[PDB]
RNA sequence: UUAUGCUAUCAGGUGGAUGGCUCGGCUCAAGAGCUUAUGAAGGACGUGCCAAGCUGCGAUAAGCCCGGGGUAGGUG
RNA sequence: CCCGAGAAGGGAGGUGCAAAGUGCCUGAAACCUGAUAGUGAUGGAACGAUACGGCAUGAAAGGAUCUCUGGCAUGAAGGA
RNA sequence: UGUUCGGGUCGAAGCAGGGCUGUGAAGUCCUGUGGACCGUUCACAAACGAAAAUCCUGGUAAUAGUAGCAGCAAAGCAGG
């Protein structure tokens, strides 16, 4: 419902930065896509994120392992994400376009942090038999990146 | 009956919850007083009677040690109050015939208890905790008791005057002369209230 | 500021208590470290059948008159000096700096502690926390 | 009974928590097992049970008071 | 006019909180200059659109200037000069309240208010 | 660059405890104490420039007339 | 002013002593995300107490005949 | 609450983490946050101290990105 702080706060003389509000997404997925990306470049983070939405690249998924069975090529349990891919794809670009406005250079730049911070949930109901409901939830996310110009 | 206007039910056994009543049409607890909204077990009532007794005898006798005490200048001087005079004070009548309180700042000026009402007057501070907002904002202190015989103009002109409490020798009682418990209160007579305390209270 | 008057026997107690009070336990309630709903308070252990209540020696140790420090250097600060906490300008005349030093209450402002701290250094006491 | 001295006690000077139940606990109410159970301490309190003697109307009775010759 | 018996906070909030409509006339009470109280025998007066106050408290310190409005329910008048800025930048006036002005120059145009001040 | 993890601290999210404040509540005391067929209390419906709820009012409908108090703003 | 399909939202830049940014005073814990220290894919468990070591920290509020290493004098029970 | 002596925008209460004192209940001080109130001597009071009641109210985990989104009417494809 409001506005959120920042877990790192990095100099703005060779930074940028990006949020997400409210993204309605799979919190864990974004968790897993977000633990892919971070350290990359921007262009190689892009080029991966489109391959996965491609279904052309598989994410490897290591904290929630259930669900998936293992994948193609040297890996174990992985899935193809698609809508938290797109998300993150947004925030990129919105981070890139505010670092090009800084006048830095976005092509030698990296992704040094990617957090997901759940938000507040909407509280739904599903009718269940013998008369009682149990809940449903609409779960939230926020994506926050930053940019910088050091490795 | 407060917390009590209810009419909840227990559910029994078999349900898989406790044993406390609960409302009619819902599973919420009520009426007891560990329920949220449940009455209070033990609380104050108002036909408890608080007064005290104290036998006659023993009064007049406590009033008579609390009276007796101001003329002894070591418990006067330890008990706070400042003054450079030789105890005790005895004033001539027409000390019941000042009407402005400029004569009686005068008075006190000359007889050596001025600074005792400037202590009082300048040691009135804010009260701390839940006091302020049910009517008792400051905390005062005492200075000086003033005692004439009989209803004069004395009892409005010395009023005002911070700390200062001004009655006649048919009205002392023992939180006059002993505030808090502590006797050696200053104070000051006259020659018609010494009159008044050849047998006043034996 | 003045030094301290330890004389032999109070310097030997004072050494008995640091050594005593170094092989001290801390005094915990019982399993104070396996829920968070419990502070690391002292209680007494009140069940029957608990552990440390009937004294077992890997539970820990109970709270004894036993473990009370000598009764001369009692309260004394780790320096030697004996403690005294000043809340106003009044009291600084209450002290003499032969074995008390003072601690300036927490809530004293600033230039009031600086009165306090220059009459103070003036006077010889030794002061505790002092922002210097 | 004073209350702060039995915070931490649990069953607060009495026992087992099986006891101060209610009035099982004491026998019955009021002076409450005349003779069957309660008869030594009826016999030793002053109640025991009978009726002896008659009693005059107050109206003629007097109680004279007295003084000694000393 | 609340004797002794209304010391109690929450009876003197209640009467200031929820008061009649023509008793708030008389919380627009501010001090009056030497001449004017020296000429007219009341130690004080109210405030009225149309004289000149002298604010004494806040960030104001002796700026001058008539008085450009005044509400009731709210308890605050509007004097000339004491402005503040928007963020675009636009200058709004900043209400105030008339214990912390001092009257200068009265503004007799109703032709009652020299009864009205006094008797 | 040892992955999935364990312990402790820090930064952030969620959440709404603690503290401070309070036009509310409760108890005691002193007063005052009936109203309606000349249509009561209570209810339904209506009534605002933009007006859904509450409050007030009744097709003259957040209201009309007269006397006093009050004085420069008012439109619950 | 820039990004965005945008009356969403983000960045930069402002207002204010202070963001207190609209259900907006303070803002705890459970729970969740990241970072730091220790440890870690040959390993046995009421999660700790006591003694000895490794690694990390040890600004304030704690020590300076205090910490470390040795010399000398007296030395109770015991005593080669 | 009565009484004595005080502190606070040159920063009170509260909160997070630390140093010292006490056998202990606990006290006091330091650092970060916070933005307005808080103590103390001698006494007196109580709607006065929580780890447990298949305790009450609110918030929130694991289970878990799992079951379900099939059974009685298996419905969609091309171009624009
Ligand atoms: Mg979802
Ligand atoms: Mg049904
Ligand atoms: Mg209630
Ligand atoms: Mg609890």
């Amino acid at each position: 419902m409001a506005r959120i702080n920042y877990s790192i706060n990095g100099d703005p003389e060779t930074t940028s930065k990006a949020m997400g509000s409210e993204l309605h997404i799979s919190p864990k997925k974004s968790r897993e896509v977000c633990c892919k990306i971070k350290g990359m470049k921007a262009s190689e983070a892009r080029k991966f994120l489109e391959d996965v939405i491609a279904m052309k690249q598989a994410v490897p998924f290591k904290k929630h392992h259930d669900g998936s069975g293992h994948r193609k090529g040297p890996m174990a349990a992985g899935k193809y994400p698609i809508s938290a891919s797109k998300e993150i794809l947004k925030v990129l670009k919105n981070a890139e376009s505010n670092a090009e406005y800084k006048g830095l250079e976005p092509a030698n730049m990296y992704i040094i942090h990617a957090a997901i911070q759940r938000g507040r949930v909407i509280h739904g109901f599903m009718p269940r038999a013998r008369g009682r409901a149990t809940p449903k939830d609409t779960e939230t996310v926020n994506i926050e990146m930053i940019l910088s110009e050091v490795r | 009956y407060s917390g009590m206007e209810t009419s909840a039910r227990g559910w029994g056994s078999g349900r898989g919850v406790s044993h406390v009543p609960r409302l009619v049409n819902s599973s919420r607890a009520a009426r007891v007083p560990h329920a949220k909204g449940g009455r209070r077990a033990h609380p104050p009532k108002p036909e408890a009677d608080r007064s005290e007794k104290v036998n006659t005898k023993e009064r007049r006798y406590a009033i008579r040690s609390a009276i007796a005490a101001t003329t002894d200048p070591t418990l006067v001087s330890l008990r706070g109050h400042i003054f450079e005079a030789e105890l005790p004070i005895v004033a001539v009548n027409d000390l019941e015939s000042l009407e402005r309180t400029k004569q009686v700042i005068e008075f006190l000026e000359a007889a050596g208890l001025y600074e005792d009402v400037l202590r009082a007057k300048y040691g009135r501070h804010i009260r701390a905790g839940r006091g302020k907002l049910r009517g008792r904002k400051y905390k005062h202190k005492k200075s000086v008791l003033i005692v004439a015989g009989e209803n004069t103009p004395i009892l409005k002109a010395a009023r005002n005057l911070s700390g200062v409490d001004v009655v006649t020798v048919d009205s002392l009682n023992a939180e006059l002369l002993a505030p808090g418990t502590h006797a050696g209160r200053l104070t000051v007579w006259t020659e018609s209230a010494i009159g008044k305390l050849e047998g006043a209270f034996q | 500021v003045s030094t301290l008057d330890m004389d032999p026997e109070s310097r030997r107690l004072f050494n008995v208590r640091k050594v005593q009070k170094g092989k001290k336990p801390q005094f915990k309630r019982t399993c104070s470290h396996k829920f968070k709903r419990l502070d690391d308070n002292w209680r007494r252990p009140r069940g029957s059948q608990g552990k440390q209540r009937r004294k077992y020696v890997s539970k820990g140790a109970l709270v004894q008159v036993g473990y009370g420090s000598p009764a001369a250097v009692k309260g004394l600060h780790p320096s030697g000096y004996s403690d005294v906490l000043i809340s106003s300008i009044a009291e600084l005349e209450l002290v003499d700096p032969s074995y008390e030093a003072i601690r300036i209450a927490g809530t004293i402002g600033a230039q009031k502690k600086a009165l306090i701290l220059a009459k103070a250094e003036e006077a010889g006491i030794k002061v505790l926390n002092s922002g210097r | 009974m004073d209350t702060k001295k039995f915070r931490g006690s649990r069953t607060c000077g009495g026992g087992t928590h099986k006891n101060r139940r209610g009035a099982g606990n004491r026998g019955g109410r009021g002076k409450a097992g005349g003779c069957k159970h309660h008869f030594v301490r009826a016999m030793m309190r002053g109640y025991s049970y009978g009726k002896h003697g008659f009693k005059r109307p107050d109206e003629v009775s007097r109680d004279v008071s007295i003084v000694n010759v000393g | 006019m609340i004797a002794m018996v209304s010391k109690q906070p929450r009876k003197q909030r209640k009467a200031r909180y929820a008061a009649p409509l023509h008793i708030r006339q008389k919380f627009m009470g501010a001090r009056l200059s030497e001449a004017l109280t020296k000429e007219y025998g009341t130690r004080s007066a109210a405030v009225i659109t149309g004289d000149t106050v002298k604010v004494m408290r806040g960030d104001f310190k002796g700026t001058e200037g008539k008085v450009q409005s005044v509400s009731l329910m709210d308890g605050t008048i509007t004097v000339d000069g004491v402005i503040s800025t928007k963020v675009d930048g636009t200058e709004v006036p900043r209400p105030l309240n008339p214990s912390n002005v001092m009257i200068t120059k009265l503004e007799m145009k109703d032709g009652r208010r020299a009864s009205s001040i006094k008797k």
